[PDB]
């Protein structure tokens, strides 16, 4: 049986200040509902979910998490964003689907603080914030989604991005670029080519393909289309060479989300 | 023994009898301190700590 | 005792007393070893009987 | 290495309002940087530096601890004001400068609560208030400065004040007499006179001799010239008479400043 | 005792050429002395200091080494420019101060040979260059400042710097980012946020705090604030990401400077 | 703890008259303020430290103390002037710099007078002195500057001063020669060079280098530039030639001050 807890107050929510969202030990959050008003998604600058003090998942704005949401066809409601630990669109391979969602639930056992610390955009009209809970039995962080972020310049013609964080034993469900004037991509490891220079219409295509949702000047490199946790890329330690090729046809800074996977350590990545 | 008088007094206490004591253990601390940005591994160390409120538990079922 | 808005709170179920379980095993290893000691106290009242 | 932190934004910050800095509990703090405009030091009034809830320094304006800095010749910068824990100017006796400087560091280990309080004027123009916090390793509140206030009338002729707090195993680094009449002091431990009646003109040649800056309207009384702390008043607990012989030439009252030091207690001074 | 001696005449001083000051092995040069006339410190380039032919320290130009003596708010005489190996503002810890500033003199007892290589500019009115040691009794090279040059493009926006050298053993003193639009810089080595996004006018306000001069056009990351030599960045081995991350309002290339520190080695950085 | 003590008034102070200031012995003293009016630091001459009826340290006129001040740098005020016998700019190499520092104390200990007598210049238009002691617990008189003087004259050429008094086991802070034509000065001791025929621009760039002020018409040989006791000069018995090499463009009669330094004794320097 599960919980629906409505979450204690969010302490001083006002425009222009920094609030955070602690969570309480001892459970496990599968999802958190966040419910907003008197501010928009974008007025909510700097999301961060820190274990323990570390950075886990990074958001520039909330409008990211509704983006990150909308991707996967996850429903979409005004007023409301829900941060989804639990991933629904997971399938099992060896074990069942349920396992495998449930999986990257939030667990808090052994940790010493969770919270989700944010700032309020001085122009906020009214900010006004609530938080509600979906949790299940306590477990250890384990198995978490860890959205990074990442900036670079992309130029009119070719540019390479191989200096991608590696951190060993993780994993890499996707790759999404946020740029307006990027053509076509190619993705590859050691040489070898797993993602062959697609175009992309034709890129966006195979996200369709999978009930994805194409998001607005971004490329998406997912490499969980399946839901299978198993075909993305793992960093092993041998690994040489983590690259990127990006057709563009701006000169433009382009915002790079990577999500990455793995075991949570209190000295990790 | 305590007494009271005007004009420079001749003799002065230049004791410091319990204050150095401890003035020599914060001088000792400072030295701990030192060993550890001495090393890679001090710095690690000091990473891992946050400073943040203090938090909150609850539980309960039959598992 | 202050005041602020930082408390460490901890409110859980906790289970109470056990009868029957550890009595069982603790009154079946000590009976057999009590039964050891007759059975050594008995050879060496049968062998005084002997020298009598 | 030192962790220089933006600190959480200050609640609540307008005309009139009764605003803190809660400082997060863990580490070290050797200075803290509060940036303020739309208001004036002097519209910052009643600030006091609480540990665990219990009063450690006070200020009856933000303009007396830029005054403090003053003094000591620190450096001073408009629309900023620091709170030195670590007093820059002490001298290492039997240890190095640095370890004499650093033992006054605000230590948060074992703390609950952290505080800096203070109240903004309802004159206050538009105030805005941030700080920065020069941060070091976690350690115990341990030895700390102990600024405290009190008010005393002085007359035109000579008064004496004798009844100053004596906690003992503290020390007093120095005394401030903020008053504008103030001709000669002479100061006096058990009829023992450790400061003959100096003029105004001598004392301030004294302090200004050790790199110090006169106050306007004080006589400082500096036990810490040479930046030794071992030239403080030791307040032993067979101290008989700590008098002051104030010789005025205006009729008015007084705030003494008495800047104390000791080993920060939960039932201390 | 101290030796002052008028090192040897420089061979060959006239524009367009190319000098050098070699120095006598044997002794210990704490300082170098160096007059100019008839030439800008501007118009002295290519400054390396080489140590056995290896380079140990480099100047863009002799202006570089006056901004250098500048920001500690050290001597400076028009005509003249020094090379002050021995650290005037060091403090020691463990070690008197005296001991912690001359361990960064330049001994070369072992050394085979002791230069300092420079460029005269074409446009030279008249070059005259004469130079004086401040020297004292011989030691090997030991600890020594190198100081480093790296040139890297800024973009309007956010710009990481990860590449930059890590020889193991080795520590960071400073870095010096020298480009017209940096607003903000953040410093942090596998994911501590050791320099939380500081603006530049709160970065100015500490390295003023702390007896410094801030340079114009250049960003300043002192790790040695306070003079102790163990707040500096401890190149540990194990150190996975040593990041920068430069909020510029401007796209340009900006020249990094990084003061490393290390005893010098014949087959070291 | 120090003690601040109006000193007993100055006995028949007025023009043409020759005073002394008695100290009381007993403890030490560690600076002395003379407060002076109605007459010119130049119009005190011939004042005279003396021990036990011995001579210690010797100015032809009050203003030589303050230039002596001025040198260092020390804070110099209208009205008063210092006698600084705790030296402020000494460093400690294997004590601390208070212990360095305090160590050139006047010391009372075991003396039968302590005196400091001068001439009041008859010119003197309403002499007025008074003044004041910093004083400490008590010591021997020990370790003391003793301030010599000597007249030479100085050719227009090249002019060799080596029969400056060596007191054996004693030891030489500082040499200033007072003439208005030096253009360059050598030291050196048993034919070696310790200090080469530096030039006077240069000698005074070094000397403003380490924080000191040059005086006018005075070529200073500052051996203590660090504030390292052992830097100046050793005078041991063995040393067979102590010579100045001075090179004037002035034929004149020249000043010059000898600093000098050693255990005080009462049948010795
Ligand atoms: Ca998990
Ligand atoms: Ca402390
Ligand atoms: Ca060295
Ligand atoms: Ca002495």
């Amino acid at each position: 049986m599960r919980s629906f807890l409505n979450l204690n107050s969010i302490p001083n929510v006002a425009a222009g200040n920094s609030c955070s969202i602690k969570l309480p030990i001892g459970q496990t959050y599968e999802v958190i509902d966040l419910r907003y008003s008197g501010v928009t998604p974008s007025q909510i600058k700097n999301v961060r979910v820190e274990l323990d003090g570390r950075l886990l998942s990074t958001y520039k704005t909330l409008n990211d998490l509704i983006l990150e949401n909308t991707r996967h066809k996850r429903k979409i409601k005004a007023g409301v964003v829900s941060f989804h630990f639990v991933r629904p669109e997971m399938k099992g391979v060896n074990v069942t689907d349920l396992v495998q969602q449930r999986m990257f639930a939030l667990g808090t056992v052994g940790l010493t603080t969770c919270e989700i610390k944010f700032d309020i955009d001085e122009a906020a009209a009214g900010p006004k914030l609530s938080a509600i809970a979906q949790k299940s039995v306590g477990t250890a962080p384990s198995w978490l989604t860890m959205r990074r972020n990442f900036f670079k310049q992309l130029n009119n013609g070719t540019t390479e991005i191989a200096d991608l964080p590696r951190p060993v034993g993780y994993r890499i469900a996707a790759i999404h670029i946020k740029a307006a004037g990027v053509d076509a991509v190619e993705f590859q490891i050691d040489g070898t080519k797993w993602r062959d220079l697609l175009k992309k219409a034709d890129n966006d295509y195979i996200l369709e393909q999978y009930g994805k949702a194409v998001l607005d000047n971004t490329y998406t490199i997912d490499f969980m289309l399946e839901g299978d946790v198993y075909q993305s890329v793992l960093l092993d330690q041998m690994i040489q060479d983590l690259r990127l090729k990006i057709d563009s046809t701006m000169d433009e800074q382009a915002e790079i989300i990577v999500e990455y996977m793995g075991v949570w350590s209190r000295n990790g990545f | 023994v305590p007494t009271s008088v005007p004009t420079n007094q001749s003799v002065w206490g230049n004791v410091s009898t319990g204050l150095d004591a401890l003035i020599s253990g914060w001088a000792r601390v400072e030295q701990i301190k030192a060993a550890k940005a001495s090393t890679g591994q001090g710095r690690v160390e000091q990473a891992m700590t946050p400073e943040l409120d203090n938090g909150a538990a609850v539980v309960v079922e039959a598992p | 005792t202050p005041e602020l808005d930082n408390g460490a709170a901890v409110v859980v179920e906790a289970p109470k007393k056990a009868a029957q379980p550890s009595e069982t095993l603790v009154f079946g290893v000590p009976q057999k070893t009590l039964l050891l000691g007759f059975g050594g106290l008995l050879v060496l009242g049968l062998v005084m009987r002997g020298n009598k």
